[PDB]
């Protein structure tokens, strides 16, 4: 039951310079680190983290390395700089998961009410959202096995706390606040239309690979029960919103009445005082 | 501005606009409009 | 003529009761119905000098009531005087049908499925009287309604937020538009 | 109805009284009457126009 | 039936549901107590109206042939996105 | 081509190249007036009365004494031919009154439905009607009187009878009233049909026609016209 | 031009005619030419009776969708309000 946090990308620049470490230390390709913070509410904020020297065998992938020379005494350091910003979770790159993530979560779960494996994004080219959270879950099944622990999608965002723009919005030097309705909306049209419909191509990836070469969560319990929500309105010919078309006349009512009346006042606005300034400039320039 | 073909070419009168919206309508007549009572 | 405190009788008023006639003969048209009760119900300073004239009070309270054969009666009294009082003779023709339609508006504002029988109680034989009467009230740009012969429909209508209040802006600023546009076309050459 | 204590429509044909009302729309009223005042003001600027011309 | 006429008449109900006209109302008020379908059933035409339902368990042939809704959605909302953007193309700006 | 016989208006119909900067700002006004007289004499109500209207509101000033007046007498002949015109008196120069001694009674004959007066205004003022010289007015002005009648009475009553309006306007038979109502359906003013046994019109008015999506159809033209004039004021702001 | 304007103007917006209004407005009481009208314009020769069709107007609703075409209008309308100030 966790929705969203507030994210400072400052220690994500620490993810960046540990992404500089791993390019020049050795065989470790992926960035795996430990995410400090403090549960405040269902909304949350993070101020610091750190990056473990981590190795992971390709053979029997449950081979973690989280040193307590690097945990306990560095935890003493991070406790000495502040008592507030303690552990809240950890982080690794890619989007998916590796296998050992569950045990790496359960290692530092002994310190925290809910340790979180926010899977992080170092080379962002994605179609959906950035780094995203997972909470401790016990959902097991309707079958009744020993208790499931694979941490389920209990989401997150990139929230903005406070000032920091002394740095950030001086470091912009490029960007502009679009006075919304000035192709900002069609930036959104591009991103949400194309990136939700090739997210629908990820959905047809699910609904084709789980039909051809895909078993047990094939109709898990949330494929068909959500094909309901897909079956809000999937219909065949033109889907016949017969209520909603005169109701959309009732919609377009307000919009184009403000267009006619208000934009005729906009006509008055530009045109009358524009003629004043214009013709005064014109012949009083004589 | 006379440059065209044309060099050969409310006292009782704006009340006459509503009265020529009234000229085909009930001049005064006052008896007709008082004797439509008593024929029944 | 609202005030009525300082004009008892000067050397300019040979009959203040003619001022009472002048205030009733225009208050019956222009004054609204909350204004009607506000003037001749909430206050008496004209109502003494016209409680010496009870048929005037009777006609205004019948105007406040909607009974129409006494409108014929006392409006005929007022129209006898409207011929027989000056500053009215170039002007009386609008008055008759204007007071008639001033009653006919609230008459139709009563309801919709009306007839000429329930109105002929108030009109007498207002059957082909109302033919030319109400038809030329329709054709005089007035009296928004629909009327039928043998199905005998009546209609009360016009909610104000419909089309014309949406229309009047460009009604002004099309002639006004090309007016100021040609005024901004004298500037080039 | 004429004193606005009672908002609806009576009948004589089918004998069916029906009460309903919805008067206030300032989206229409306030906007369009202020445009009428705007047009009066533009007519008041028509003499700045007729003064700069002649 | 995915199609409309979701103001269904009571006729298929009283034929194939082995129920009567006086008991279709109980048939769907007991379903209001159940809570998987909550129709706004017509009672001037006696029509049993269809609102939202709890659909099925598995239609594996329609898990395969939902393309006529899924890929329908994908390419058609994609194409009409391209059409809205293509009519507002050169205000890219 | 106006002062003489009328053969080469097809030249404007085939070679319409008539669109300059419209520079002199009154040349274009009186130009639209003259071609409004053209489309008035070809055949038109709508487009001719709107270009007459645009030339009317595009009267430059009144700084030239009574020159709008005779030319306006010949301007609103088509509005007289509409039948929906009141008395036109707001234009009247008092020095034009002694010349509109026919024309005032002519628009009075437009407001009246009398037939003997419809031809007695002609019998009284045929010489000034020749001074107009445009008996296209009188070739359709009787038809205009019957269309004024049908517009008024068909806007008036829902289910009128053809006999009521017929023997209210002296038609004397059902079948020419049928041809009137039929050519009025053909001319498309009202729905009015016939309860066919011997005539006896069964009909209706038209309220609850439409009022919401139909304004916002025309509001595209409203505000697209407004933004056209925006950009024109921009290209006029370019001048200093 | 009497008869083909009858072919137009015989039921423009009429209820129905019968044999006798055909005999009045038309002439030549019954040839194979008014029969040719009844078998040439897409006509139902009712039982001593006439109708333009069973609905006379081909049932006008025009699409039952006035929304999305004016939504495309809103696209180019907002577009023309763009690029200008």
């Amino acid at each position: 039951a966790v929705q969203k946090v507030v994210v400072h990308p400052l220690v994500l620049l620490s993810v960046v310079d540990h992404f500089n470490r791993i390019g020049k230390v050795g065989n470790q390709k992926r960035v795996v680190g430990v995410l400090l913070g403090s549960w405040q509410k269902k909304v949350l904020d993070v101020s610091n983290s750190f990056a473990v020297p981590f190795d992971e065998d390709d053979k029997d992938d449950s081979v973690w390395f989280l040193d307590h020379d690097y945990l306990e005494n560095m935890y003493g350091m991070f406790k000495k700089v502040n008592a507030r910003e303690r552990i809240v979770g950890w982080y690794h790159t890619g989007p998916k998961l590796h296998k050992n993530d569950i045990a790496i979560n359960e290692l530092m779960k002994r310190y925290c009410p809910n340790s979180v494996l926010v899977i992080i994004d170092v080379k962002p080219k994605d179609l959906g959202l950035p780094t995203e959270a997972y909470i401790s879950v016990e959902e097991v099944h309707d079958d009744g096995t020993p208790t499931s622990k694979t941490f389920e999608h209990v989401t997150s965002e990139i929230g903005a706390e406070e000032a920091e723009e002394v740095g950030v919005e001086h470091l912009l030097r490029d960007i502009k606040d679009t006075t919304v309705g000035t192709l900002s909306q069609r930036i959104t049209n591009q991103v949400h239309g194309l990136k939700g419909l090739n997210s629908k191509l990820l959905d047809i990836r699910s609904y084709l690979e789980k039909v051809a070469t895909g078993k047990l969560p094939i109709n898990h319990q949330i494929i068909y029960q959500l094909q309901d929500v897909f079956n809000l309105l999937p219909d065949v010919s033109l889907q016949e919103f017969v209520k909603a078309f005169y109701l959309k006349t009732n919609d377009q009512m307000v919009v184009v009445y403000l267009a006619s009346l208000i934009r005729s006042v906009v006509a008055l606005h530009n045109l009358i005082n524009n003629k004043i300034a214009n013709r005064d400039a014109e012949k009083k320039e004589g | 501005m006379s440059e065209k073909k044309q060099p050969v070419d409310e006292d009782n009168w704006d009340d006459d606009n509503v009265e020529d919206d009234f000229s085909n309508q009930l001049r005064a007549e006052l008896e007709k409009h008082g004797y439509k009572m008593e024929t029944s | 003529f609202l005030d009525t405190v300082s004009t008892f009788t000067s050397y300019e008023l040979m009959d203040y009761k003619t001022f009472v006639t002048y205030t009733v003969y225009v208050s019956m048209i222009a004054l609204e119905r909350p204004d009607l009760r506000e003037k001749v119900i909430k206050g008496a300073e004209i109502l003494e000098v016209l409680h010496s004239l009870p048929a005037v009070r009777q006609y205004l309270f019948s105007l406040y009531e909607c009974r129409y054969s006494v409108f014929f009666q006392s409006l005929a009294v007022v129209e006898q005087e409207m011929k027989k009082d000056w500053l009215f003779a170039p002007h009386y023709r609008y008055y008759v049908r204007e007071m008639r339609i001033h009653a006919y508006s609230q008459l139709l504002e009563s309801y919709r499925s009306l007839t000429l029988g329930y109105m002929a109680e108030a009109f007498g034989v207002g059957v082909e009287f109302i033919d030319q009467e109400l038809s030329r009230f329709i054709a005089a740009g007035r009296l928004h309604c629909k009327i039928d012969k043998v199905n005998e429909i009546v209609e009360t209508n016009r909610p104000d937020s419909k089309n014309w209040q949406y229309q009047e802006t460009i009604k002004k600023g099309d002639l006004l538009l090309n007016r100021v546009q040609k005024l901004s076309r004298v500037i080039n050459m | 109805i004429l004193d606005k204590k009672f908002h609806g429509i009576l009948d004589q044909g089918e004998g069916v009284l029906i009460i309903f009302d919805e008067p206030p729309v300032d989206k229409t009223y306030e906007a369009a009457l202020e445009t009428i005042q705007n047009m009066s003001k533009v007519v008041d600027s028509l003499y700045n126009k007729a003064k700069k011309l002649t | 039936r995915p199609a409309n006429h979701r103001q269904l008449t009571f006729e298929e109900i009283a034929k194939s549901a082995k129920i009567t006209v006086n008991e279709v109302e109980l048939l769907v008020m007991k379903a209001l107590s159940v809570g998987l379908v909550k129709g706004s059933i017509d009672e001037v035409d006696k029509r049993v109206h269809m609102t939202w339902v709890q659909p099925r368990v598995l239609d594996l042939q329609q898990i395969k042939g939902m393309k006529d809704r899924l890929e329908f959605w994908c390419t058609d909302v994609k194409s009409m996105e391209m059409l809205v953007e293509h009519q507002a193309h050169d205000i890219l700006t | 081509y106006l002062h003489y016989s009328l053969y080469d208006q097809a030249e404007k119909l085939v070679s319409k190249s008539v669109f300059p900067e419209q520079a002199n700002n009154n040349e274009w006004a009186r130009y639209l007036y003259y071609t409004g007289r053209i489309k008035a004499i070809q055949l038109e109500y709508s487009e001719a009365r709107r270009t007459m209207t645009n030339a009317l509101r595009k009267a430059p000033q009144h700084t030239a004494v009574g020159f709008k007046q005779t030319v306006h007498k010949l301007l609103i002949v088509v509005e007289l031919l509409l039948g929906e015109i009141p008395d036109r008196l707001q234009f009247r120069q008092p020095s034009l009154k002694r010349s509109l001694m026919p024309y005032f009674l002519l628009t009075q004959a437009v407001r009246t439905g009398n037939l003997a007066k419809f031809n007695q205004v002609l019998d009284q003022f045929g010489e000034k009607f020749q001074a107009d010289g445009t008996y296209t007015l009188i070739i359709r002005l009787r038809h205009n009187v019957i269309k004024t009648g049908v517009r008024m009475i068909s806007l008036s009553y829902s289910r009128i009878s053809l006999a009521d309006i017929a023997q209210k306007l002296q038609l004397d038979s059902p079948e020419d009233a049928e041809f009137i109502v039929a050519k009025a359906i053909r001319d498309g003013v009202i729905e009015a049909s016939i309860n066919h046994e011997k005539g006896y019109v069964q009909s209706k008015e038209m309220i609850d026609i439409y009022s919401t999506r139909e304004p916002q159809l025309a509001f595209h033209q409203r505000i697209s016209f407004c933004l056209d004039i925006h950009n024109m004021s921009v290209k006029a702001m370019r001048f200093p | 031009t009497i008869r083909d304007e009858i072919a137009g103007c015989i039921e423009k917006a009429y209820e129905k005619i019968l044999f006798t209004e055909a005999t009045r407005i038309l002439f030549f009481n019954t040839p194979k030419k008014m029969t040719d009208y009844a078998k040439k314009r897409g006509w139902v020769l009712g039982p001593n009776n006439y109708y333009s069709f069973a609905s006379q107007q081909q049932k006008p609703e025009d699409t039952t969708i006035p929304s999305t075409e004016l939504a495309k209008q809103v696209i180019e309308y907002a577009r023309q309000l763009e690029m200008i100030v």
